[PDB]
RNA sequence: AUCUGGUUGAUCCUGCCAGUAGUCAUAUGCUUGUCUCAAAGAUUAAGCCAUGCAUGUCUAAGUAUAAGCAAAUACAGU
RNA sequence: CAUCCAAGGAAGGCAGCAGGCGCGCAAAUUACCCAAUCCUAAUUCAGGGAGGUAGUGACAAUAAAUAACGAUACAGGUUGUAUUGGAAUGAGUACAAUGUAAAUACCUUAACGAGGAACAAUUGGAGGGCAAGUCUGGUGCCAGCAGCCGCGGUAAUUCCAGCUCCAAUAGCGUAUAUUAAAGUUGUUGCAGUUAAAAAGCUCGUAGUUGAACUUUGGGCCCGGUUGG
């Protein structure tokens, strides 16, 4: 038969289930960012705990060791890349300090109520859901994209919606024509 | 006394012998269907839409079975299916009577459910017919569409359709997750397939007793009825007695197979011993909230003797803890009892029988049979057809013809909130037999006197026992209760559902009478009452008799006072003038007879 | 007669105001289904 | 790299029972709107099988008088 | 074991593909095609249930709708609670083109398609372990609940129903096996006076284990890497 297609699981489960300070923690991540999920916030501490294993390995290795110096760059270099990392922090010692909230910061659910654009982290949501937001030629409406440094001048309407330029919506289009028959007595 | 282990080879070989074992048993069953000499696998088609007509579903499987030859002013069909070596027996009701359905569907093997794409099933006809079939029991099921393409635009709107009706077929019959559409050559064949190929359910009420289908009738002069037929169930045997659904009970005189076995006649016998409307509704409507809220209360008046209005009844301390004779000598009690039959124990009566009659069984299933039946002429011009009608044939156990006590378990039907007057007739049906019964009603419990309150309604909401005179059956039917309504378009009124316990005498009822009076002077030791009595006679007569007041403390008379019959009693504790003060007394009720019903 | 309740997204954001602005402290230890 | 409830009038222990999290581990219940991807009669019976199909093959280049088709008297296309 | 018959005879092997019976807690269509991947032949051409396509499919996995925003009234330090108004969109349906061997579906798109947005989210719980009720009606140690400790005999924080609240959420619960928790199998790393556990005593073969000692120190050149 043909070769198997490879897949894998994207978060993991807390281990106490009913502790109360956890829960009240993750419900004020929920409100401030307009998550609508726990899974949501699973999936970002899974991410974190990968890369701090990683780094956590390398920094047993002796300094000068051709692979610590190959790989810790390329991990150091990919996360200043999308601005989770500050670009004065560069040191594979300030990578263990990350935290959730950093990543969170860098959706573009977030990204496009910073720009103005949307009103509130609700109002972006459902924004990006309904294909009005463009990143670049492309439209996204995926809200869990993380920005490149790069990209942040490029996010705006896109173009073949309202607010963008294009002709009114489908409910908009129906007022004026039901008034105009009226109107056309 | 050795411990013994079981070695590879002797762990092989007894897994080997076992499976020999099972195997045999699969051909043992089959083989009552083996071929062309074998029996015929009975289908009943039921189209829950006047739309439908039935005829139209048989044609189309018939286009399946592959030769035309096989495919008219009749309603019953006998067909070989060469592809699978097959026979059935096709039966069609008549869709205008609904008690005539019932009785078609309560012989098949299998029954077809017809569907409708177009027009939604009735609650009022198409529903009960679904929910009463399934109360007697089924043997087997299936769903077919044959109208799908009459609502086409596109197949997927088709398919739209048929999820809407398996997701309401799956509510009646949850083992089936597939609704044929025959409309389609592969469905089509699927269905036909099925029916020639599987074994059905057993009926356990059923094939615990002999049953025939039919095929021919005749008449002999003092008269003699002929049947010929297939025997189906536990099998005949000359000595015991056949019912007929509308007839009733019958003697036979021969039995022979197509040896002859005549009634040998150290047999047993047919004997069974040893604007009205508005005000009746609007009265038990208004009487039945009233027993819902003020239950068994009786009200006594001025100028009446309290003592000749009531001497019948007894007054006792607790229902569970008297010391009730059975057999009591009350005048009131019918005129049979040791006429009666009494049994002890019902289970062990009940399966030491069957395992008698299958034991001494002359007929068995597949036999081919020729019966003779002691038929009172007159009765002839009754007969019909049999190839428009289904005419059948049922045995008897031993003792069935005899009346005795009898109990039924009871609850409503789906949506019948009416009063039911505990002492109003009813006709029941469980097995093939139906009687008239005027139940008594009581709530089930575990009284170790079996002594047990009669209630006059029946609960709204929880199962109740019925009690009644009528003949016993030991194979516990379950059973169906009805009224008939010839207004109704069924002509047939549904109320409950249940099934047959046991015959037990020794259950006693007690009827219930609550008199009441008024607290209304308190002292710290007594407490005097008014308006329950009028006459000190009358106080002194009864004052044996304990009270509780319904606050449920408990209190006795002391004395009369005065002329008017007030009286002073003691109690447990602090009563107060919101408080009432009650006794009752109780009179043993009795089973009332019961008829057979046409 | 009364209201659906919203679902998914639009219901996280009912149960944060609840527990970070209209709440009820009852002796400083805030409950979350008061006996009334 | 984490534990909590249960032997007593009350206490500190030994010790087990119950709870807790996972499973490219199976079955089953209730419920089920969208996109991508995807296992599937192994477990018990290496038990028994109706019907159809799963193995054939020619080039300018081994053998042509089909009484095949289509149009250089030994032959010559297909 | 088992099939046909003119009774003389003849024929058989699905643990290939689809399908049937049986078994059992336990598993899909008697569909389309050689267009792709490759294989065989005298061969560019024929053939291929090998293989591919679609159907059934909550085995497991990824992304992600079920509503957003104003005005008015009231309360409050720009945030709550309720009368009213325009905007935005795909679930779905569909002309067309694209896709494909031919199709279905995805991606694209004219027309149509929200006010209880009825285009109505469930599954388990509310004594403790363990997030969350001195609420209100019923009932009678019974019906029942309860992994464990326990509750219930009118005055129920535990049964049954109604309100309200909690947890995970297109998913949630139950049974059985197994891993962690388990330093309750212990090489790392347990225990043996009184809690389970040192054999009556001594000899002794296999096995495991076995004291110290032999070239140490001192000069002279070259000398690479890193740091200042």
């Amino acid at each position: 038969p043909r070769a198997p297609r490879t897949y894998s699981k994207t978060y993991s489960t807390p281990k106490r289930p009913y502790e109360s300070s956890r829960l009240d923690a993750e419900l004020k991540l929920a409100g401030e960012f307009g998550l609508k999920n726990k899974k949501e916030i699973y999936r970002i501490s899974f991410q974190l705990s990968k890369i701090r294993r990683a780094a956590r390995d390398l920094l047993t290795r002796d300094e000068k060791d051709p692979k610590r110096l190959f790989e810790g760059n390329a991990l150091i270099r990919r996360l200043v890349r999308v601005g989770v990392l500050s670009e004065d922090k560069k040191k594979l010692d300030y990578v263990l300090a990350l935290k959730v909230e950093d990543f969170l910061e860098r959706r573009l659910q977030t990204q496009v109520y910073k720009l103005g654009l949307a009103k509130s982290v609700h109002h972006a949501r459902v924004l990006i859901t309904q294909r009005h937001i463009a990143v670049g030629k492309q439209i996204v409406n995926i809200p869990s994209f993380m920005v490149r440094l790069d990209s942040e001048k490029h996010i705006d309407f896109a173009p073949t919606s309202p607010f963008g330029g294009a002709r009114p919506g489908r409910v908009a289009r129906r007022n004026a024509a039901r008034k105009a028959e009226a109107s056309g007595e | 006394k050795p411990d013994k282990q079981v070695s590879k080879l002797q762990r092989k070989n007894k897994a080997k012998q076992l499976r020999a074992q099972r195997i045999l048993d699969s051909i043992e069953n089959r083989k009552l269907f083996e071929g062309k000499n074998g029996a015929a696998k009975i289908i009943t088609i039921v189209p829950l839409v006047n739309d439908l007509d039935p005829l139209d579903i048989l044609y189309k499987l018939l286009k399946c079975a592959d030769d035309e030859g096989i495919m008219d002013s009749k309603r019953i069909f006998n067909v070989h299916i060469k592809k699978f070596k097959s026979n059935l027996k096709i039966i069609i009701p008549d869709m205008t009577n609904f008690l005539n359905i019932l009785d078609c569907a309560k012989v098949a093997d299998f029954v077809v459910f017809g569907l409708s794409g177009v027009q939604e099933v009735d609650e009022e006809f198409g529903e009960q017919i679904i929910r009463a079939l399934e109360l007697q029991g089924i043997a087997s099921y299936i769903g077919v569409i044959s109208n799908l393409s009459a609502v086409h635009e596109k197949e997927k709107f088709q398919l739209d359709v048929k999820q809407s009706l398996e997701s309401y077929f799956k509510h009646f019959f949850p083992s089936e997750e597939r609704v044929y559409n025959l409309e389609k050559n592969s469905d089509a064949l699927n269905v036909l397939r099925t029916l020639c190929q599987r074994l059905p359910r057993s009926i356990n009420w059923r094939d615990n007793r002999g049953y025939v289908v039919a095929d021919f009738v005749d008449f002999v002069e003092s008269g003699d009825l002929v049947i010929e037929g297939t025997v189906r169930g536990i099998g005949f045997n000359a000595n015991r007695l056949v019912h007929i659904p509308d007839f009733g009970d019958f003697q036979l005189n021969k039995i022979e197979k197509i040896t002859v076995f005549e009634s040998n006649m150290n047999r047993d016998t047919l004997d069974e011993y040893a604007e009205e409307e508005e005000r009746q509704l609007r009265e038990f409507r208004d009487m039945e909230k009233e027993d819902r809220e003020f239950p068994d209360e009786i009200e006594l008046e001025p100028s009446e003797s309290a003592i000749e209005r009531l001497k019948r009844y007894r007054g006792l301390k607790n229902l569970y803890n008297c010391d009730w004779q059975v057999d009591e000598k009350d005048p009131s009690s019918p005129a049979e009892w040791k006429r009666l039959l009494r049994i002890g124990n019902y289970k062990n009566t009940k399966n030491r029988i069957i395992k008698e009659t299958k034991n001494e069984a002359q007929a068995i299933a597949g036999d081919r049979i020729r019966m003779f039946i002691r038929f009172p002429k007159f009765l002839l011009e009754k007969i019909q057809d049999p190839k428009q009608l289904l005419f059948a044939v049922y045995g008897l156990l031993l003792h069935e013809h005899k009346n005795a006590v009898v109990n039924f378990s009871l609850q409503r039907w789906e949506q019948y909130d009416k009063p039911v007057p505990s002492q109003e007739p009813i006709v029941v049906q469980y097995g093939v037999r139906r009687y008239t019964i005027q139940p008594l009603f009581s709530q089930g419990s575990n009284s170790p006197n079996n002594v047990h309150k009669y209630e006059r309604f029946l609960h709204p909401d929880t199962v109740s026992v019925a009690t009644c005179i009528a003949p016993v059956d030991f194979t516990q039917s379950p059973a169906i209760f009805f009224k008939p309504s010839p207004t109704d378009a069924k002509n047939i009124e549904l109320i409950g559902h249940g099934t047959f316990l046991n015959a037990d005498h020794s259950r006693i009822l007690a009827k219930r009478a609550i008199l009441t009076g008024h607290p209304f002077r308190f002292h710290k030791t007594v407490v005097t009452v008014r308006y329950m009595f009028f006459r000190p006679e009358d106080v002194e007569w009864f004052k044996s008799i304990p009270l509780f007041t319904k606050s449920g403390r408990s209190g006795f008379i002391k004395e009369s006072l005065g002329t008017h019959g007030y009286f002073k009693a003691t109690f447990d504790g602090k009563l107060s003038a919101q408080d009432v003060v009650a006794m009752s007394l109780y009179k043993r009720m009795w089973p009332m007879p019961s008829l057979p019903w046409n | 007669e009364k209201p659906k309740k919203p679902k998914g997204r639009a219901y996280k954001r009912l149960l944060y105001t609840r527990r970070f602005v209209n709440v009820t402290l009852v002796n400083g230890k805030r409950r979350m289904n008061p006996g009334p």
